[PDB]
């Protein structure tokens, strides 16, 4: 049932900008999200103090995917464990407790990729979280699909647009509600030539060229969230990337970097089937 | 500026 939104595809209603995405298949500078627009969006919430850590995504009723740098990053003495956080699913408002709408879960176990490279370039920036008990889906809570080799092959092409969402900074003020922005995937050469960081094949970058006019990007707070695309073949939403890192936010000549989900799917599978 | 949440979850 993944990738089919209760308030949209299931009623045959298009969201206000999904057409832009489809037309390309030849958060800074984003807008307010519509209700039910991204039912897989998850908020990672620290208990003490009560604060927004990162974004994340629901891939099933018991599993959540996020960026490993959200939990572990020795350079900033960050090493959050199970009992330190909460998962908040079904949200629209950043700060309010959306009674009867959102659901709050506790974690049973966190799984960080054994070869996550925090010492250098955030290579393999991915982590899985096992919720103590399954959440029930609803109009505002529904899982996103993980890509297959074929979908990845045909959609992850330079020029094609994807969508990023999150409650992170609006400038390099935090938003009232969930923000959304549609960005084009950028040519690997161009991604490589914009930074001094060593870019691996487990990553891709997105954003507008300084001459293209339009702009937009992800920023602090947004890390761990999903970069999704809508398949023109089966009309489902698939999560192609995990918001990872950037040098500043929305800077000209710079781009956002995302964890390549398909490239790491075999690890995801391995952990999921071995640990339920 | 985060609103308090049910203590049941905090435990
Ligand atoms: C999703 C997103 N989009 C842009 N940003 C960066 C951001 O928010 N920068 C500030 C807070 C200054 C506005 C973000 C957040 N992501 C992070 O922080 C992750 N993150 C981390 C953990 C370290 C260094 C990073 N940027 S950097 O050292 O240049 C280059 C870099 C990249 C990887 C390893 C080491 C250094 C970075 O972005």
């Amino acid at each position: 049932d993944c990738g089919l939104r209760p308030l949209f595809e299931k009623k045959s209603l298009e969201d206000k900008t999904e057409r832009e995405l489809l037309e390309s298949y030849i958060i800074v500078e984003g807008s307010d999200a519509e209700i039910g627009m991204s039912p897989w969006q998850v908020m990672l919430f620290r208990k003490s103090p009560q604060e927004l850590l990162c974004g994340a995504s629901l891939i099933s009723d018991r599993w959540v995917l996020t960026a490993a740098h959200c939990l572990l990053y020795p350079p900033w003495d960050k090493n959050f464990t199970e009992n330190d956080l909460l998962v908040r699913i079904g949200k629209h408002s950043r700060t309010r407790y959306e009674r009867n709408i959102e659901k709050i879960s506790m974690l049973e176990k966190i799984y960080i990729h054994p070869r996550y490279n925090w010492r250098e370039n955030l290579d393999r920036d991915i982590a899985l979280m096992k919720l103590k008990k399954p959440v029930a889906f609803s109009d505002y809570i529904h899982p996103v699909c993980l890509p297959d080799r074929e979908t990845a092959a045909s959609l992850l092409q330079a020029g094609y647009k994807g969508r990023v969402t999150g409650w992170g900074n609006l400038k390099e003020g935090q938003p009232s509600v969930l923000q959304v922005v549609n960005l084009p995937i950028v040519e690997r050469p161009v991604c490589k030539d914009s930074t001094r960081i060593r870019i691996t094949d487990n990553m891709f970058c997105a954003g507008y060229k300084p001459d293209e006019g339009k702009r937009g990007d992800a920023c602090e707070g947004d890390s761990g969230g999903p970069f999704v695309m809508k398949s023109p073949f089966n009309n489902r939403w698939y999560q192609m990337g995990i918001v990872s890192w950037g040098e500043g936010c929305d800077r000209d000549g710079k781009y956002g970097f995302y964890t390549h989900v398909f490239r790491l799917k075999k690890w995801i599978q391995k952990v999921i089937d071995q640990f339920g | 500026d985060f609103e308090e949440i049910p203590e049941e979850y905090l435990q």
